[PDB]
């Protein structure tokens, strides 16, 4: 009752709040359920400028939907948090929210209070956590299992051949990791974009690809056996900080002063030249200088006359990636130049693309940082491949972190729903009916897999629980035929942490929405 | 034409405006009447900036409400007052104020002047404070079980109640880690040194209070170690690069050997500063300002991890945790200013961000709560509930008294001062009993919220609550029954209840002393 | 002052006008923050940095005056007409009358110091204009290139003795001079 | 009952200008229709009988041309699927330099046939997989269709003949002349190391006489005038500078100090003497031409005239580097009279007028150089623009001819043969996907028909004749142009050929674009701003 105090205020009371929240969640679920699984359909999205975005991700599509509803934004940021921490499982998140809300409203419209529904949801979440913990299979994460997990994720994101090539590239990328007890750092596996030849040409480069090139025309365009000097010093003209100024009396003094002002950077560059000549000028062994800060054309020419190649204005991350891949050491000052400060590369060359130049460093002895080169005919293909490889990388890292992987294709959801149904007699109260809702809520995961494949939801599902009879395996839905299929034998895998995050976040957000009895808009003026 | 006052000035006078004032309070008391009790209902608020606040507590509801009626503005200010002073009892005080005005309106109509009502209200306030202090029971601070029970009582009515067995512990730890002894006297308990930080995504019970400090920074240089076992931390306030100064210098160069000499002077100044830092052998250096490339190079050559710009509050809590001290001029960096005791420094990666932990430190006096949840709003509500629990824990550590909850204390004081009023005579006895039955709303509010019938339940409660020291008998709002609060075991700090009563009665006085309104004119 | 946390800083930046939107800083605070800027757009921020550095060096190249230079009627033609392309002058015609000449003379030195970008010239009325009336004691006849751009002749135009330090900046700039770092038309009061 | 409310759910939570198209008939069919419209707006500009089209851009600039990429770029397109096809055609132009009109026609044909199949009752996935299978089959059989691989790439006549067939698609009348000039320009830059660049063939546009007055010179032409007083040096040594022809100054601000009258006397004399000494040092090395990248001082100009030094100013870094490449010099940041190894050698430098355009010429007289320039004449700016587009297409054809020298017959021969092979493969394949395969045979029919469509003959008649002849097996017969009746003739003998790599990339990109646009079935447009 704030319209008495604020005449221009929007109020939705108990039944109104429940109805509007359930309707918004149903709308989001109905939009998002047409893409879940590898059988989903792409979505083309156009912004104000006119750029085209082809996507199937739950989070990307959910952000680029033109929606204004409050609860829609609530579930949107739930989904983006889940994407940020776990890596994937966003569309299924939205579907699960929608199904919890629909079942809760179905059981509330019959004259019931949401409190017992939420109590049943909590009990069902505890039982589901126990079952998920007891159903996961723990193995030694090897090449084959990682190929399986990444293939599942990329087959979800893109079509068959591109999914397989991306799966191979993604696994080979996130398999060069440090000590087993050391947690994985995913910044080292960097993504580079090239509007270039066909989409099947994307691959993994052992060294690095840099968007900058040799700025001096006379520098050599390919060096075979390269020393690397990664630096952070500025060969650019750094003027005196405290507002200096030259004062002379004749043109000769002017010339002497210009030579004097150049002398400092000339000495700094001469240090590099001396280091190169002392290390090796022999047998066409090239020298590469990679600098984060700018380099002046005077110093460009000075280095070029010595047969050097110098890279200026590199990213901050690239210094770390190079000292991990090439094997040298980063430099912030030339006080102590030593031959051990140079990394080693077996090929450093330059490739042109229209007007852009890319420097490729490869044939390292044992890279610790690799790069993914994405090549495509048009920009939206590159963005789609980028999101796909991101999802695959996070999925593989999640599988690696904890040596456990859950059967996919909705088999685990069906099994844990059956377990919840069996446990339902042991809730000791009305809340058990809410537990029932929770169970049916999980069935939204396998059902849509049938719906997207063209099969009827009810018959194929009842087949799945029929196959979950005394022959009690983890059997999911086959998207090619619809007959129940054992997930483990075929290899449709899923990340255990993703399922855990779903079971937690979905229950929490559904419980909080079901407790909302008033939507308020006031305080604007 | 011809005017005395301004053209836009409007005036209202007489009982009319009085009624309006009362009604205004009731409207404010009507928005959040359903948020009181363990069976409360969440409310969603749409910010003008596009945000959403999904909350239960009254203050977080009213702070997002703008009212042009000045009586409602006063009520909102009262809500903020109760939130800031104690941190608990917002809905209780707002409901009590609303019902006190609602019951004073009846006497206002019966040609009774407001001044006698105000006098009776003040007398009732004094007597209820007395009889609320009378029924209090002490609490053993050293007993951790009772502390956890009190925090559970304060947290059972919020959204994180399901994780109470966790959340209480968190709060307790933080409140027992900030407890500090200042110079001689002046024990303190401040929440500037108890930071709660939200990291969306994860598991709610994965949240924990760290024995140290967490900030969202990264190591300045890749080669610097991201894992330090036993750091020796030195904290810097000033900058570590070369700065012009204050006066205008304008150095003039006429020789060939002054420009390069100036630049080498800058480099040697940086080297001298870094050597002054290094000579006392630190291991981690924290600065509130930038770091020059030469500075980090020289620090790295001595195997030192440098963390660049850090907000001043984070640096202050780091200093309080590690026992270090902030120094601005490095040449005066003493041995006593070096922070030893930090059990571990780790630069971890969470999601796609780098987070630096200085955890495992010995006997810290500052804490950071790794609060991991599912969403920004969920985490905001969780940290609001944690703040409420922290405030209650501080209140009970600064006040060893307790009082029964569930409307038991309210009914007890109501009956006590009713029996007190039954002996006196005069015209002020009627407002006295009006306040007596005014303190009765919150038990009725609980019975209404739990879904039970208030008439017979509250009649039975009041009838039985008259004899044989039953002042601890209240309502169980989970089952909507009448229980003895000793067995149910829900108690609340005496400070919260007395502050609630005082604030409600004072708001009633303030909005009841007023009979004229002049609206619309220039500021001064 | 700065005893404010992340949430308080966000509240302050939202309340001030809207937000700094990571695009409108000078070489000082975009250089000192240096870490809030997300890393996926390093090329954009670096291009912005290089363009702003070019702008700064261009501005410092044309900032070469610093202080007012006073001239007589001899060279007055050259510094009123041949001052240069794209440069405008001030031409404060002043005498030894205490109040207004004294205040404006003390203020123009500070303005020239803080604006080394625009020419400041002051001349005495007796030997700059033949038999100037001298009743209109202030006279700042601003020349854009060689023509009229503004004019202030009366002490009433300035407002009399009640002249502050920086409202002269707005008074000169309203005619189309170099921009101001100050708001409000009559500098408050 | 006078207003239908919005359906609860998504349709009620949409934004104001947002448009949501869902379902096959509401999104896929509309995309197909838009792409067909985009294809037919350019189909009339296909082949050696394609009419030029005039486009007024958003800035009111006239573009008369039949190059599909140019008219597609300078014509604002707002539909998403049409933007997809635009991107595909532009990528084809960037990769090869030809096939953009082929990409448009093929993508439109594929989408129209896909709409037909979807109407019949095939699924989206079935058509997509059939299209991919047929595209892989076409790529697998394409190399067997090649004939008459490029042999030399150095003989003038052979390369001119090879480029003439890539030139006839624009300016069908004046074909041999343009091919001859393009070949002459291209051969002189082929550095006999295999890395032939296309940025070393520059075009200089001079208004005046007709096309037949165009020429190629093994140097460059700048629309500039020398700043000195000496012109037409006979056999000059050129010095190239990246700094202004002035006494270099401190980067830091420097104000001179004079404390005695002697210094005030000597300042100007000393500066003048220093400048004279510098200019004399530059001049005594035998240099006759000095070119600078910045402003030229009046005193420096004086001392250039005194020692008879030609002084040509330049105002572009690209021009400076290209001049350095063509003369053999390198830009140096100071005056410092160049050492013997960095003094450019050119056979002559001129200041000449041809069309009231005073130009500076660095012509070589020994055919040697890394850069050659086409000075093409004309009577209108737009006609010279069209000729320049043709020269760019011919140069790109030569570039794609340096690698993968294989050629395929043109004039509809290759498309019809490929269609016949792919429909035989489809008829020799079971499954429900075969229908899609049988559509490629129709899609490859779109190309020759368009040619006939632009020649004023019957497309059905020429298609029937093409199949009738190709049934025998003479895979090198195609459409005849200007026969006043639908007829066919050989293409191996006629010299009408196309690069194998160009057709490969065109087919690949057209199929990719069609499949990608077919894949999507839901569109959410968002408030065009
Ligand atoms: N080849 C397959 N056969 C059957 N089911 C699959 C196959 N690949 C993936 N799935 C299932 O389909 C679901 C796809 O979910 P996905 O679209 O990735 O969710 P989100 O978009 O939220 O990440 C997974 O739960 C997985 O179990
Ligand atoms: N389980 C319970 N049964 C009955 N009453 C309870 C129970 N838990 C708390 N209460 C009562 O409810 C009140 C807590 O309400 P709360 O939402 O904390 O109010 P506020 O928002 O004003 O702090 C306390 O006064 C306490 O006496
Ligand atoms: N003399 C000719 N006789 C018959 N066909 C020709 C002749 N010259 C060119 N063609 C054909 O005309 C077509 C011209 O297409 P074109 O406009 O170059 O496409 P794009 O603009 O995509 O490069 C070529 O496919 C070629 O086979
Ligand atoms: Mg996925
Ligand atoms: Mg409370
Ligand atoms: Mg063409």
């Amino acid at each position: 009752a704030v319209k008495t105090l604020n005449p221009k205020a929007e109020v939705a009371r108990a039944q109104a709040a429940l109805a509007v929240n359930i309707s918004a969640a149903r709308g989001l679920q109905d939009v998002l359920r047409t893409n879940l699984g590898p059988k989903g359909t792409m979505k083309m999205l156009v912004s104000g400028a006119g750029d085209i975005k082809l996507t199937k991700d739950g989070n990307v599509l959910l952000h680029e939907m033109q929606i204004q509803h409050p609860t829609a934004s609530l579930i949107a940021k739930v989904a983006t948090a889940q994407d940020d921490i776990t890596g994937d499982g966003t569309t299924s998140n939205v579907l699960i929210i929608g199904e919890l809300l629909k079942q809760a409203d179905l059981y509330i419209s019959e004259g019931l209070h949401p409190r017992i529904i939420t109590e049943g949801f909590e009990a069902a979440k505890e039982k589901a956590l126990q079952f998920l913990e007891e159903v996961k299979v723990s193995r030694e994460m090897d090449r084959e299992t990682l190929i399986d997990v990444a293939r599942t994720s990329l087959r979800t994101k893109v079509h068959a051949e591109l999914a397989d090539v991306l799966t191979e590239a993604v696994v080979d990328s996130i398999l060069a990791i440090k000590k087993q007890d050391e947690p994985i750092d995913l910044f080292m596996i960097e993504i580079m974009e090239m509007k270039h030849k066909s989409e099947t040409d994307t691959s993994l480069i052992r060294g690095l690809v840099l968007d900058h090139g040799a700025r001096h025309p006379d520098m050599k365009k390919r060096v075979e056996d390269a020393y690397i000097l990664t630096c952070n010093v500025s060969l650019e003209y750094e003027k005196t900080e405290v507002n200096s100024g030259f004062f002379y009396k004749s043109a000769e003094e002017r010339e002497k002063l210009v030579k004097a002002e150049r002398k400092f950077i000339e000495d700094r560059v001469k240090k590099i030249i001396e280091l190169k000549r002392k290390v090796c000028g022999d047998s066409d062994k090239g020298f590469v200088v990679i600098n984060q800060k700018g380099i002046d054309p005077f110093s460009l020419d000075a280095l070029s006359k010595e047969g050097i190649v110098a890279l200026r204005r590199a990213k901050r991350r690239n210094m770390e990636r190079l000292t991990l891949a090439c094997g040298g050491v980063a430099l912030n000052s030339f006080d102590d130049l030593s031959p051990d400060c140079l990394g080693h590369a077996g090929l450093v060359y330059e490739y042109t693309l229209g007007e852009e130049k890319f420097t490729f460093i490869e044939k390292c002895n044992n890279p610790r940082s690799v790069t993914l080169l994405i090549k495509g005919p048009n920009k939206h293909t590159l963005t789609q491949i980028k999101d796909a490889v991101r999802d695959g990388l996070r999925a593989v890292k999640n599988a690696i972190d904890d040596g456990c992987v859950v059967p996919g294709a909705g088999a685990v959801e069906v099994a844990m729903a059956e377990a919840l149904i069996k446990h339902k007699p042991s809730v000791k109260g009305r809340a058990q009916l809410g537990v029932q809702a929770f169970a049916d809520a999980l069935l939204i995961i396998p059902k849509v897999l049938a719906q997207n494949s063209g099969f009827d939801l009810q018959e194929t599902l009842v087949k799945i629980q029929a196959e979950h009879s005394e022959s009690g395996q983890l059997v999911g839905v086959d998207l090619n035929t619809g007959e129940p299929m054992v997930a483990a034998e075929v290899g449709v895998w899923d990340n255990y942490c993703v399922k855990k995050q779903l079971l937690h976040s979905c229950t929490v957000i559904a419980t909080n929405i079901l407790l909302v009895d008033e939507i308020m808009r006031a305080g604007m003026s | 034409p011809v005017l005395v006052l301004s053209q836009n000035t409007k005036r209202e006078s007489g009982r009319k405006v009085q009624s309006g004032n009362i009604n205004a309070a009731k409207t404010i008391a009507d928005i959040i009447r359903t948020c009181l009790g363990p069976k409360s209902m969440m409310k969603m608020l749409l910010d003008p900036m596009g945000g959403i606040v999904m909350t239960n507590d009254g203050n977080a509801i009213l702070r997002e409400i703008q009212v042009q009626h000045p009586a409602a503005k006063s009520m909102i200010e009262i809500s903020r007052t109760q939130d800031e002073e104690v941190g608990d009892g917002t809905t209780s005080v707002i409901i009590l104020a609303g019902e006190m005005l609602s019951v004073a309106e009846h006497f206002l109509e019966q040609q009774m002047h407001p001044t006698v009502v105000i006098s009776a209200y003040r007398k009732a306030l004094d007597d209820m404070i007395s009889t609320l202090k009378k029924i209090s029971i002490p609490v053993d601070i050293s007993d951790s079980d009772m502390m956890l029970n009190i925090i559970n009582s304060s947290i059972t009515t919020k959204a994180i109640s399901r994780w109470s067995s966790l959340a209480c512990n968190i709060a307790l730890d933080a409140v027992k880690m900030v407890q500090f002894e200042e110079n001689g006297r002046k024990e303190i308990d401040i929440k500037k040194y108890a930071r709660v930080e939200k990291i969306p995504g994860g598991i709610i019970e994965d949240s924990c209070v760290l024995r140290g400090v967490m900030i969202n920074k990264d190591v300045t240089h890749p080669r610097m170690r991201r894992y330090i076992k036993n750091p020796r931390i030195v904290l810097l306030d000033s900058s570590l690069e070369y700065k012009k100064g204050e006066s205008q210098t304008d150095i003039e160069i006429t020789r060939e050997e002054d420009f390069t000499r100036i630049l080498q002077m800058e480099e040697e100044y940086i080297q001298q500063l870094c050597e002054d830092i290094i000579q006392l052998k630190p291991d981690v250096v924290i600065t509130e300002k930038g770091i020059s490339d030469l500075a980090q190079h020289y620090l790295m050559r001595a195997n030192i991890t440098a963390i660049r710009r850090v907000r001043k509050t984070d640096n202050n809590r780091i200093a309080r945790a590690c026992g270090a001290r902030i120094v601005s001029r490095p040449e005066e960096l003493r041995e006593d200013d070096v922070g030893t005791g930090a059990g571990l420094l780790e630069i971890k990666k969470i999601g796609d961000e780098y987070f630096t932990f200085i955890t495992d430190c010995k006997d810290p006096k500052a804490c950071t709560i790794l609060l991991r949840g599912a969403s920004k709003e969920i985490l905001s509500e969780v940290e609001r509930n944690l703040q409420d629990a922290m405030q209650v824990c501080r209140n009970v550590l600064l006040d060893p008294q307790l009082v029964p909850g569930g409307g038991a204390s309210e009914m007890a004081v109501a009956h006590a001062l009713t029996e007190k009023s039954k002996a006196m005579t005069g015209v002020e006895q009627w407002p006295y009993r009006a306040v007596a039955q005014a303190l009765e709303v919150i038990p009725r509010t609980l019975i209404q919220n739990c879904g039970a019938s208030t008439i017979r339940l509250l009649t039975s409660l009041r009838a039985k609550h008259t004899q044989e020291n039953c002042e601890t008998w209240g309502v169980n709002g989970e089952t909507g029954t009448l229980v003895d609060m000793k067995e149910l075991g829900i108690w609340e700090p005496l400070a919260v209840k007395l502050q609630t009563y005082k604030t409600a009665v004072e708001t009633a006085v303030l909005l009841l002393r007023i009979d004229d309104i002049v609206s619309g004119h220039k500021k001064k | 002052k700065e005893l404010e946390e992340e949430a308080e800083e966000e509240q302050r930046i939202l309340q001030q006008s809207v937000v700094k939107t990571y695009e409108d800083m000078t070489l000082e605070e975009l250089e000192d923050h240096e870490d809030e800027f997300n890393e996926e757009d390093e090329r954009a921020i670096e291009m912005y940095r290089r363009r702003r550095l070019a702008e700064w060096k261009a501005t410092k190249l044309k900032n070469k005056f610093g202080e007012v230079l006073e001239i007589s009627g001899k060279d007055y033609v050259q510094e009123v007409t041949k001052a240069g392309e794209g440069l405008w002058v001030i031409l404060h015609l002043y005498k030894q009358g205490i109040p207004l000449c004294a205040l404006i003379n003390q203020h123009l030195s500070g303005l020239a110091r803080k604006f080394p970008d625009v020419k400041f010239i002051k001349a005495i009325s007796t030997t700059c204009i033949p038999n100037y009336p001298d009743r209109n004691l202030p006279t700042i006849f601003v020349y854009l290139e060689g023509d009229i751009k503004a004019q202030f002749i009366g002490p009433l135009v300035f407002g009399g003795m009640n002249l502050t330090r920086d409202e002269l900046e707005w008074k000169l700039s309203e005619s189309g001079a170099i921009m101001t770092d100050l708001e409000e038309n009559p500098k408050k009061p | 009952a006078l207003h239908v409310p919005k359906a609860p759910g998504f349709a009620q939570m949409l934004k104001e200008g947002a448009k949501h198209f869902s379902g096959l008939e509401e999104a896929v069919y509309r995309n197909i229709q838009a792409c067909k419209e985009l294809a037919q707006t350019t189909r009339t500009a296909y082949g050696p009988n394609g009419m030029n089209k005039m486009v007024i851009n958003h800035l009111e600039k006239l573009f008369v041309t039949n190059d599909a990429a140019t008219i597609l770029r300078e014509l604002e397109v707002q539909h998403p699927a049409a933007k997809m096809i635009v991107m595909a055609s532009h990528m084809q132009e960037q990769e090869v330099g030809d096939g953009t009109n082929f990409v448009l026609v093929f993508a439109g044909a594929l989408l129209e046939l896909a709409e037909e199949l979807l109407r019949i009752g095939l699924s989206v996935s079935e058509v997509i997989e059939g299209y991919e299978i047929a595209c892989r089959k076409a790529h697998e059989i394409l190399p067997n269709l090649v004939c008459c691989s490029a042999k030399n790439l150095r003989d003038i006549d052979e390369v001119s003949s090879l480029l003439r067939t890539s030139i006839m698609s624009k300016q069908y009348g004046n074909e041999v002349f343009l091919a001859k000039l393009i070949a002459q320009a291209c051969v002189s830059i082929f550095p006999d190391s295999g890395h032939f660049n296309v940025d070393n063939i520059r075009v200089c546009k001079i208004l005046g006489s007709g096309i037949s007055s165009s020429s190629v010179l093994h140097g460059m032409v700048f629309k500039k005038e020398t700043e000195g007083d000496v012109t037409s040096v006979k056999d000059a040594k050129i010095a190239v500078y990246s700094c202004p022809f002035d006494g270099m100054i401190t980067e830091t601000k420097g104000t001179v100090l004079i404390k005695t009258a002697e210094e005030l006397m000597n300042f100007s004399k000393g500066e003048e003497n220093l400048m004279d000494a510098q200019v004399k040092a530059i001049a005594d090395t035998g240099a006759n031409v000095v070119v600078t990248g910045g402003k030229v001082a009046d005193m420096a100009l004086h001392y250039a005239n005194k020692y008879n030094i030609m002084l040509v100013r330049l105002n572009s870094k690209w021009d400076l580097r290209r001049l350095c490449k063509t003369v053999g010099a390198t830009a140096l940041p100071r005056l410092t009279p160049p050492v013997l190894e960095e003094m450019g050698h050119c056979d002559s430098v001129y200041l000449s007028e041809v069309g009231d355009t005073q130009v500076v010429v660095f012509k070589h007289e020994k055919e040697d150089g890394a850069i050659s320039t086409i000075v093409l004449r004309g009577s209108t700016d737009n006609l010279m623009d069209d000729i320049e587009r043709a020269v760019d297409d011919g140069v790109n054809t030569f570039k794609v001819l340096t690698r993968d020298k294989r050629l395929v017959p043109g004039g509809g021969a290759t498309e019809i043969e490929l269609a016949k092979q792919i429909t035989s493969y489809g008829e020799t394949c079971p499954g429900l996907e075969q229908y899609a395969i049988k559509k490629f045979a129709e899609a490859f029919e779109a190309i020759p028909r368009a040619l006939a469509e632009n020649s004023g003959v019957k497309a059905n008649e020429v298609i029937s004749k093409l199949y009738a002849v190709h049934q025998e097996g003479n895979k090198n017969v195609g459409l005849d142009i200007e026969a006043e009746v639908p007829a066919v003739k050989d293409m191996l003998e006629a010299g009408i050929l196309d690069t194998y790599l160009g057709k490969y990339w065109a087919i690949k990109l057209a199929t990719n674009a069609a499949v990608t646009v077919l894949r999507v079935d839901q569109i959410i447009m968002a408030k065009p701003a």
